[PDB]
């Protein structure tokens, strides 16, 4: 689907989980 | 998920139970990809060694689901299974190498604040994000240690391995059809999935585009959480041909 | 264990 992984309670509304900066970190290239 | 916490409301909408209808219980975790597939592991429907093989008509789906036993009125959603697919190469006999299976529903589901569709990788996403001490995402409502169950949908992050690692770990027969994630004894950090988690999703959320991607399946470990033993994922990409096949063939 | 699941689902 052309809106898939974007969920309705946090990227559709530009608010972030509590946890997902630890995956972002972990990222690193 | 052992040494996981609560998800938050809303966390993984993709998230699905597959539920026993006769005696009712929780069979396994597993994914929406679509408004008519569920994506989960192959050994959540078919495992001789256990006499498990279950068909259609023996399961359902509950989708938006956050709570492990309660009926979320006017939240989740309850699907009949119109087909299951289980890879044709998928190995009950030794390793659960590919370990996938599809499931379509018998009639769309709505989407909702609570229910929406994961992202499945493709070759760049997959070759960008699936790398050592990258971390994704585990989810379930399995048990809560080796040897009791949550009252909500449990989450937990995990660095992926570097497979040299993954198969010092273990003396099963590993394969590239498979990862492993979870912390090493010397980086302090604990969690994992158990039994129950099967079939559930290891996710990324891509730095390029801020999609959550499914990289990997619950597939198996050797307990939950021991020191130097990690956990298994079906390898989500590498069997995608498979999924688009199916997909494309029946739907 | 889980609470009764309404009966058309079954
Ligand atoms: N990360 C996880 C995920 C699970 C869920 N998966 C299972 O329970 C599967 C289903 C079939 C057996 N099994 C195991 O993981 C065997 N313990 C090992 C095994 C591996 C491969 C072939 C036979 C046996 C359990 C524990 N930690
Ligand atoms: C599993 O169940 C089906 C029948 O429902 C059967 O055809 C099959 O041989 C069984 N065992 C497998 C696939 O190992
Ligand atoms: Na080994
Ligand atoms: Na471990």
């Amino acid at each position: 689907e052309a809106d898939c992984g974007l969920r309705p309670l946090f990227e559709k509304k530009s608010l972030e989980d509590k946890t997902e900066r630890e995956l972002l970190e972990s990222y690193i290239d | 998920i052992v040494e996981g916490s609560d998800a938050e409301i809303g966390m993984s909408p993709w998230q699905v139970m597959l539920f026993r209808k006769s005696p009712q219980e929780l069979l396994c975790g597993a994914s929406l990809i679509s408004d008519r597939w569920v994506l989960t592991a192959a050994h959540c429907l078919l495992y001789p060694p256990w006499d498990k093989n279950f068909t259609e008509n023996d399961l359902l789906v509950r989708i938006g689901k956050h709570s492990r036993t309660r009926y979320e009125r006017n939240i989740e959603k309850i699907s009949m299974l119109e087909k299951i697919y289980i890879h044709p190469r998928y190995n009950w006999r030794e390793n659960l190498d590919r370990d996938i299976a599809l499931m379509k529903l018998k009639k769309p589901v709505a989407f909702s604040d609570y229910i929406h569709p994961v992202c499945l990788p493709d070759r760049e996403t997959a070759a960008s994000l699936l790398q050592a001490g990258y971390k994704g995402r585990v989810t379930g409502w399995g048990n809560l240690k080796e040897t009791g169950q949550p009252s909500v949908l449990q989450v937990v992050n995990l660095p992926i391995v570097e497979r040299p690692v993954c198969k010092d770990s273990t003396r099963i027969r590993i394969t590239d059809n498979m990862f492993c994630a979870g912390y090493k004894p010397d980086e302090g950090k604990r969690g994992d999935a158990c039994e129950g988690d099967s079939g559930g999703p290891f996710v990324m959320k891509s730095p390029f585009n801020n999609r959550w991607y499914q990289m990997g399946i619950v597939s198996w470990g050797e307990g939950c959480d021991r020191d130097g033993k990690y956990g298994f994922y079906t390898h989500v990409f590498r069997l995608k041909k498979w999924i688009q096949k199916v997909i494309d063939q029946f739907g | 264990d889980f609470e009764e699941i309404p009966e058309e689902y079954l």
